[PDB]
């Protein structure tokens, strides 16, 4: 909606300029990391890792010429600096996880995610084809890891902490 | 605004600042004493609007007014297709007295002319990634529809046009949303969206094509 997405200090989340941690509201002891999935040799899947807190920071990007993010905007989400597109999130079918969040090194002008208010924080919602129907991102437990993946109706709820510790 | 300069003070007296908790988040354009045109993506349930500004500190700007607005109307086809029809009209709670520093501008009836040099103004990011203290102005030139569609299809729609992309790296940037693009004395566009980062050679920015909406604007203001 028309609500501005805010950080844990109540300040608007910026459009690309600043990085933020997605801190799970009931898993502050864990944080986002990359892991291997399937038979891949390099880690390209996004997990919630109990050994890293607060985890890898993200940037939220919209092509609109505005410097804040609203819940209604389609977003790219990416690891790494603004200048790099090697950490851009997408959702990719990968057995046996399902529709897994993974990183890729290409980026569409308009990404497929939205950040939507849920409970005490926000959920990440993936819209296949940037259509009207959104699928909640939650956790899928496989191979001793908690993968971020589509789990509609069971979102992982996050607060968004500006990454000023770096 | 990338690679621009301070505007001559009050040279763009239609410029409106949309502020939230005392910080600018978009611009708009005074088009009637009681109406501000801005990008529909800047929609909020209420607004505080700064008119007559140069710096954003109204307490240092004689002739300025900070005015409230509750009502705004997004174009009914905003975001279908995605990013298209990016305009809204904000009705001020009261009509403003126009002056030499607060003045409406006429909207172009004719659509953009490829190649024509125009002016964009705003308080958005500079080349150095910082916010300016005063309103910035820069010239950008209209790009042909053929080039706009080549670069931006499948998201190019004739409610848009492209400008900029010069060797000069002159561009609008984040925080310039909703502000004016003036061509040949008339309001031609609103800052809307673009490919990041700002100021890339060969990459124009995208502006709301207001020549397509003159009837809807007139009808909305009159209703
Ligand atoms: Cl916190």
């Amino acid at each position: 909606g028309s609500s501005v997405v805010v950080d844990t200090n109540g300040q608007p989340v910026s459009n690309g300029a600043d990085a933020y941690y997605l801190v799970p509201v009931s898993h502050g002891h864990a944080g986002l990391a990359l892991a291997k999935i399937g038979n891949e040799a390099e880690p390209r899947a996004v997990v919630l890792d109990p050994h890293h807190r607060p985890g890898l920071p993200v940037r939220f990007e919209s092509p609109l010429m505005i410097n804040i993010i609203k819940e209604s905007y389609f977003l790219n989400i990416k690891f790494g600096p603004s200048s790099s597109d090697s950490g851009v999130w997408d959702v990719i079918q990968q057995d046996p996880i399902g529709l897994a969040v993974k990183v890729t090194d290409t980026k569409s002008l308009l990404g497929p995610f939205k950040v939507e208010k849920e409970g005490e924080g926000y959920k990440i919602v993936y819209y296949p084809e940037r259509g009207q129907t959104g699928l909640d991102i939650g956790l899928v437990h496989r191979n001793d890891k908690y993968y971020l993946a589509v789990k509609d109706g069971e979102p992982c709820v996050f607060k968004i902490r500006k990454a000023t510790d770096e | 605004i990338i690679n621009g300069e301070d505007c001559s003070p009050h040279s763009q007296p239609w410029q409106a600042a949309l502020v939230m908790e005392n910080e600018l988040f978009c611009s708009g354009v005074l088009v009637h004493p009681q109406w501000v045109l801005s990008a529909a993506h800047c929609f909020q349930n209420s607004y505080t609007i700064g008119l007559g500004l140069h710096s954003l500190e109204a307490d240092q700007e004689p002739g300025s007014q900070m005015v409230e607005a509750s009502l705004s109307v997004r174009h009914p086809e905003y975001n279908r297709p995605l990013l298209a029809n990016d305009l809204m009209l904000i009705k001020l709670d009261e009509s403003v007295s126009e002056s030499d520093t607060i003045r409406s501008i006429s909207i172009a009836s004719q659509c953009p002319t490829a190649g024509n040099s125009c002016l964009v103004s705003g308080w958005g990011l500079l080349a150095n990634g910082r916010m300016p203290t005063v309103l910035q102005c820069v010239n950008v030139s209209v790009v042909s529809e053929e080039v706009c569609s080549k670069l931006y299809d499948p998201l190019y729609h004739p409610s848009m046009f492209c400008a900029g992309g010069g060797q000069d790296q002159k561009d609008s940037c984040n925080g310039d949303s909703g502000g004016p693009l003036i061509c040949n004395g008339y309001l031609q566009g609103l800052v809307s969206f673009g490919k990041a980062p700002c100021g890339q050679v060969g990459v124009p920015g995208v502006y709301t094509n207001l020549c397509k909406f003159t009837e809807w604007i007139e009808k909305t203001v009159q209703a």
